[PDB]
RNA sequence: AGCGCCGUGGCGCAGUGGAAGCGCGCAGGGCUCAUAACCCUGAUGUCCUCGGAUCGAAACCGAGCGGCGCUACCA
RNA sequence: AAAAUC
């Protein structure tokens, strides 16, 4: 159940974007993007996908980046979030 | 695990020793496999063939992820565990220690 | 031979909006048939075909499928008619396709009496489809109130009552619409006896069932008891469950328990 | 070439099947050996006991052969809130030849007087020594109202621990420890996990347990290396079971009681409700007979707050149209064993976790409800069912006024709030209301981490009665 | 166990009563220097199986199957 | 207008 992971698109030159789809409802999301944000210095979305749930979108290409994060904001658990090469 | 890559096509043409080897039902693999994957593949007759960029290291360790927890028993060593439903759900069973444990997920 | 038109006139009125099949494009535009009025080829061109510009003139235009259009001028006196695709509200297109497809039901209907009588089509709308669609404004209405009211044949000549009753037979096996009204009851007993009270409460209750509607009051748990009704006309459902009600709660105030409702008479 | 039915049926009909017990037999002369009892009732209810996630159905099941029920979509997994009943027949080979060990077979319940021997070469017919009911106590940290239920329902016990984990298992020690609280004695070891272990291995985890159960009350247990997977060693539990654990006094000079502990309702949906059954309780009987057809009373029963906050209780009265003892109804019932007594109660309140360890009484009694009871209690020296990383593991304190403690009195869980407490004696306030029959051996639970800890144990001794309004 | 939803051509929605739909894909092409965007072209089905009124049904119903949803483990 | 790469 509730598993997460994180998945990587390209772009025209190199530009990449990151998402991490599924996010305990713990602690809310604008507080969470607005730390984001600095720490990462990339443009953030909270978007709504239908029958996949609230996606936290940044820029770039991060993956240990966002799980630092993770480790330190709620995740205690480092094993159901997965992360995809691509 | 033989992962052929062909342009922007990934090919696994021993997906078929892979669920015979594990004592897996191939179906059951590919929903395991597009659970976890977000793709969606075919099969041609034996060998599963999907469109995208994928590496063999996911490859194997998908294939690590199933063992550990669907193949092996999670309290014995032992693969002579098989698929089945006990109200409608995957209730797993076993034939060497037939022990009720059941991973739908 | 199956070609009259389903409204009253040969020419298009104006500023009247219709759904065309689409044929043929040449170089000014769709010079296409009509499938609302009587069948006759009206010009939609390239400024009046898509709202966006034109970069696919092959891909909103179909050659063999129907779209909405517009009528734009009709020349009442050869041939000629001008129809727009763009001239369509998008709230309109859903209108304008409710009765394209009301007239290619009725069209399907009177064209099975043709076929199966070999009166021509023409004869049929003539003798009735149009006195219908002058009487209630619409032939598929009366159709639908001949159904529940056979008044609406009085007063217009078939050509013949075979025609009649094959029409009546064919609109009762496709327009026929027995309303499934279920409620749901929760007993909360906490007293003694409960579960003959629940078995005559239900006696009473499938008691006062009548030959046109009949109640069966299910079990899916304990305290859900599930009544399922067919209601001929929407308004007997909800009268038998209240009186349901009534009965299974005059039942538990003497025998100590309580019953409360969740879902009252609904459809 | 005969089917498996029709060589089940031939040796049904060769056995005997299950004759139907008399409807009024001479109860002075009834022992709970007797035929008529012993084939078609259980007289001896066995428990089992473990850790989490160690098989504790599988064993019942393969000493038996009749599942638990674990339902809910959730509990099919993980871990059940009701009971795992199980029923099986110990039957012994009537021929010396055969190896003692290998004597004694526990069958399913659906089986005869004399099934013959499986063992290849053995002609001998089986003798039912006894049939004995199975109580399933689910092992979880935050359950444990159901298993101190059960150990006031038990009548004997077996001990489960893994091998290849530790062995300091705190959870067996707290099933245990809470089974010494409730009078019982007899408890048996077994180690399930043989198979995954090493001929040395398991040599240190026997000296370990040993080492373990020193100090406590119980010390003559026995130790038994069983399979719940390779289903072996099981007729050397039953010959444990059959010789170690004697019956408890139990006749028929007593007055009737009831401990319901389970709620059944019989709602079958689909059919007609023109064709019903009755609402069942299951509760366990340790003393008195019922038969067929009885007016019988849940003395807590309806439980209401009027608009002063004040507590009414009203039995529910019930005529009792059905016992399920066993597989088929019998006329009359056992005491030390577990019944579904069928009555004409709602089948709602009968739906749900409601009739959980409640007290019933036959018509002729009047069973005593009591809003503050008087207890007095012993406590041990520290805290078990917690796991400590090497320092000493939590001592149990005193206790406080005006605080919420889980007092398993018996079956009924509740929720009382201690008014005043003595060097050994305090005053409970109850908000779910429980009646004091005899004695009604209570456990207490203190909530220190989160969830209950068990603390020690109580006995009623006075109280503030309640007049039930009929 | 009971009542609600669904049955692709790879995926979804649509018509359900003239007999194979569209988009998403996939493949190729064109646009161009060149990638997206955009513009063309296809090749896949007793739209789950078995019966029935019906000129006719994949569509209307039903006698069964598979997978979801609620009641709720229903002695 | 929207213009992207380099
Ligand atoms: N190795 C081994 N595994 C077993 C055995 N019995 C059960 N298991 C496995 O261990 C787990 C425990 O079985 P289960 O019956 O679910 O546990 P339980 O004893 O009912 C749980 P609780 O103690 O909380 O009531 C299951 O996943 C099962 O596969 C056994 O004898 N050996
Ligand atoms: C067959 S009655 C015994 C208890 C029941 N099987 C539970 O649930
Ligand atoms: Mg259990
Ligand atoms: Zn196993």
């Amino acid at each position: 159940s509730n598993y997460i992971h994180i998945r990587i698109q390209q772009r025209n030159g190199r530009k990449t974007l990151t998402t991490v789809q599924g996010v305990p409802e713990e602690y809310d999301l604008k507080r969470i993007l607005k730390v984001l944000k600095k720490d990462f210095a990339c443009n953030g979305n909270i978007v709504k996908d239908p029958e996949m749930g609230e996606i936290i979108q940044l820029q770039g290409d991060q993956r240990a980046k966002v799980c630092e994060f993770m480790i330190s904001q709620l995740g205690l658990q480092k094993k159901n979030i997965k992360i995809h090469g691509f | 695990p033989v992962c052929l890559r062909d342009g922007k096509k990934t090919i696994f043409s021993n997906i078929q020793d892979i669920a015979e080897k594990l004592h897996r039902s191939p179906e059951h693999l590919i929903q395991y496999l597009f659970a976890e994957l977000g793709t969606s593949g075919s099969v041609d007759g034996k060998r599963l063939v999907i469109k995208g960029k994928f590496q063999s290291k996911q490859m194997e360790n998908v294939l690590r992820r199933y063992i550990l927890e669907y193949v092996t028993c999670k309290t014995c060593k032992s693969i002579n565990t098989e698929l089945k439903r006990e109200n409608r759900l995957f209730f797993m069973v076993c034939k060497s220690c037939g022990s009720t444990r059941s991973v739908s997920s | 031979t199956s070609h009259c038109r389903f409204y009253e006139n040969k020419y298009p009125e104006i500023d009247d909006i219709v759904m065309v099949n689409v044929q043929q494009i040449a170089e000014m535009g769709a010079y296409v048939k009509l499938l609302e009025y009587d069948n006759i080829e009206g010009m939609i061109l390239l400024s009046e075909l898509s709202r966006r510009r034109i970069r696919s003139i092959q891909k909103l235009i179909r050659v063999g499928k129907n779209d909405v259009a517009v009528v734009l001028r009709v020349d009442k006196e050869k041939g000629y008619i001008d129809l727009s695709k763009r001239r369509v509200s998008s709230e309109d297109i859903i209108k304008c396709e409710e009765k394209y497809q009301k007239s290619k039901t009725v069209h399907s209907i009177l064209r099975y009496c043709a076929e199966k009588f070999q009166i021509p089509l023409e004869e049929l709308y003539k003798t009735i489809a149009w006195p219908l669609s002058r009487k209630f404004g619409h032939a598929y209405e009366a159709f639908k109130l001949s159904i529940i009211d056979e008044t609406v044949w009085e007063g217009i000549e078939p050509p013949s009552k075979d025609v009649l009753d094959e029409l009546k037979n064919y609109i009762s096996k496709r327009l026929t619409p027995a309303v499934k009204i279920r409620a749901d009851v929760e007993v909360s007993c906490f007293s003694y006896e409960g579960i003959d009270a629940i078995k005559d409460a239900l006696k009473s209750a499938e008691d006062m069932s009548t030959e046109q509607m009949q109640v069966k009051v299910k079990l899916v748990a304990a305290p859900l008891y599930v009544l399922t009704t067919q209601a001929l006309d929407k308004q007997k459902g909800i009268e038998q469950l209240e009186s349901a009600i009534e009965k299974i709660t005059e039942v538990i105030t003497k025998y100590g328990g309580v019953c409360n409702i969740t879902m009252p008479p609904k459809a | 070439g005969e089917t498996e039915e029709e060589k089940r049926k031939r040796e049904f009909e060769e056995g005997g099947g299950l004759p139907e017990q008399p409807l009024n037999p001479d109860f002075s002369k009834l022992n709970p050996l007797s035929a008529e009892i012993i084939n078609r009732q259980a007289t001896i209810n066995i428990g089992t006991i473990g850790h989490v996630a160690h098989g504790k159905s599988t064993v019942v099941r393969a000493i038996s052969g009749v599942q638990t029920v674990r339902f809910k979509d959730e509990l099919e997994r993980n871990i059940t809130i009701k009971l795992g009943y199980a029923n099986a027949k110990i039957y012994k080979c009537q021929e010396p030849t055969c190896p003692e060990p290998d004597c004694y077979r526990s069958f399913k319940s659906d089986k005869e007087i004399s099934p013959k021997c499986q063992r290849p070469g053995c002609p001998g017919r089986y003798k039912l020594v006894r049939h004995v009911s199975f109580v399933d106590c689910p092992g979880h940290d935050i359950l444990m109202s159901t298993m101190l239920s059960g150990a006031a329902v038990m009548d004997a016990a077996l001990l489960l621990i893994a091998g290849n984990e530790s062995c300091p298992q705190p959870q067996t020690s707290e099933h245990l420890a809470a089974i010494e609280i409730m009078k019982l004695k007899h408890v048996i070891i077994l180690q399930n996990k043989v198979d995954l272990m090493r001929e040395e291995s398991a040599l240190e985890h026997q000296k370990s347990i040993l080492k373990f159960i020193r100090g406590t009350i119980a010390d003559g247990a026995p130790i038994v290396p069983i399979s719940a997977q390779l289903k072996y060693n099981i007729d050397a539990v039953n010959e444990f079971i059959v010789k170690t654990i004697p019956v408890p006094p139990r006749d028929f000079m007593i007055s009737p009681r009831l401990i319901v502990i389970r709620s059944f309702d019989v709602n079958k949906p689909g059919a007609e409700i023109e064709d019903l059954k009755g609402g069942v309780a299951g509760g366990s009987i340790l003393n008195g007979v019922f038969k067929l057809g009885d007016e019988i009373e849940i003395r807590p029963g309806i439980v209401t707050k009027d608009d002063k906050g004040k507590i009414q209780c009203k039995p529910i009265f019930s005529n009792i149209v059905s016992l399920f003892a066993e597989q088929n109804d019998l006329k009359f019932a056992v005491p030390g064993g577990l019944i579904g007594v069928g009555t004409k109660v709602d089948p709602t309140l009968c739906r749900a976790d409601r009739l959980v360890g409640q007290v019933v009484g036959a018509k002729g009694h009047l069973p005593n409800i009591y809003t503050d009871i008087e207890i007095n209690y012993f406590l041990l020296r520290r805290l078990l069912g917690v796991k400590t990383d090497g320092q000493k593991q939590a001592k149990v304190r005193k206790l406080e006024p005006n605080e919420v403690l889980m007092v398993n009195i018996g079956s009924t869980a509740t929720g009382a709030r201690v008014v005043a407490v003595k060097a050994d004696m305090a005053r409970l306030q109850l908000t779910s209301p429980a009646c004091t029959e005899i004695n009604e051996k209570i456990a207490l639970s203190r909530r220190i981490e989160k969830h209950w800890r068990l603390i020690g144990w109580a006995t009623i001794k006075k109280g503030t009665t309640l007049e039930p309004i009929a």
